[PDB]
């Protein structure tokens, strides 16, 4: 069972980690991004279930440029499962997704 | 003692316009320093970027953002103030 | 078995805050 | 079979250059572009008939001076599985496409 | 007969702003119309978003972007012109 | 059987055009 509602919270907890309550600037950004992906990974491999996991996290200064994504994927449409969540402040749109798959 | 001449914005923001103007008026003697006072004060509170012009006989053609423009008299001093960029 | 899926999704275009153009003169 | 990294990046490229090759940024269109780009590879690496599962993403960001930042780790078997990312500028938008190749 | 008090920008632009304003200052007699003419002309050529003030008594705190600012007199009439946003 | 594997990180640093402030008084 890919508990999507539960793995929902897991991602929203990748804001109670790093500077998910500060603000954005250039020279210190690539510290966060990588780390957000890292910590959300450990807490489903610790669970060692029969899943694999892909997980991406994206960050774009709130300048007024347009942003558009695409989520075409191809898997076991009953056991495999996706979770994407969105969070923003006044500085930055932030956007994260994770993919669990079978065997 | 204010006379509003032309208003876009905000009542509440309208106020801090007059309010802190009234302050520059009595704090500073020179038109330029008045301007600088009101600009910065508004850059700080209401986020960049603002522009202040103060004088007695000047004319003006400017572009502002909706609901972020005001031009008013204090005594007989013209005060213009708007956000753009 | 193996199939295709969505497509969620995200789409956030620009906004460029509006702007007006007003002119003033003094008495 | 397995996951030839070139036989995806050459396959991505065509997609990119097909959909958004020869036009600048425009809101009324973008999302249908990304929609194609991705539902275009998929139509190609499934014709391919490999014992694989796939995930395929597209970014398109306007060039306006905003600051974008990518990060992507995964949890597969490094020997059976692999993934390809591809980056594509014009004048008016950057663009990033990333397909992943998990085995059954 | 034009004195450049402070400039950022740009020989050609500069001298184009100068020679323009003079036109302005012979067609139009009202201070607010002189500004109009210059502001409009520049949006045409050098792209929005420009702002103009034209006055005998005024001071200014303003924020512009690089090589897009000019402040000169025509006799007594001072022109402030800059780009922002 | 399986373990983590490498990030794929790519970033386009902002820029944010420049701007100066200016002050000017008439006579």
């Amino acid at each position: 069972q890919f508990i999507v509602d539960d793995v929902s919270k897991t991602i929203k907890e990748a804001i109670e980690t790093t500077i998910g309550g500060n603000a954005y600037q250039h020279d210190k950004v690539n510290n966060w991004t990588g780390q957000v992906v890292e910590n959300c990974l450990t807490v489903l491999t610790k669970e060692q279930k029969p899943y694999k996991y892909i997980v991406t996290a994206m960050i774009m200064q709130k300048n007024g440029a347009g942003l558009h994504t695409a989520s075409s994927c191809y898997w076991n449409n009953d056991t495999d499962g996706s979770c994407t969540v969105r969070w923003e402040n006044k500085t930055m749109y932030c956007i994260v997704s994770v993919f669990g798959l079978a065997v | 003692k204010a006379v509003i001449k032309n208003a876009d914005m905000s009542e509440e923001m309208q106020q801090d316009a007059v309010d802190c103007a009234t302050q520059a008026l009595e704090k500073y003697n020179i038109e330029k320093d008045i301007a600088a006072y009101i600009k910065k004060e508004f850059d700080k509170k209401y986020n960049p970027t603002w522009h202040c012009i103060v004088g007695r006989n000047f004319g003006s053609y400017v572009t502002h953002e909706t609901r972020h423009f005001i031009y008013f008299y204090l005594g007989q001093v013209a005060i213009l103030l708007f956000k753009s960029g | 078995n193996l199939s295709v899926y969505n497509v969620q999704a995200t789409n956030i275009p620009p906004k460029e805050t509006l702007v007006y153009t007003k002119q003033t003169q003094t008495t």
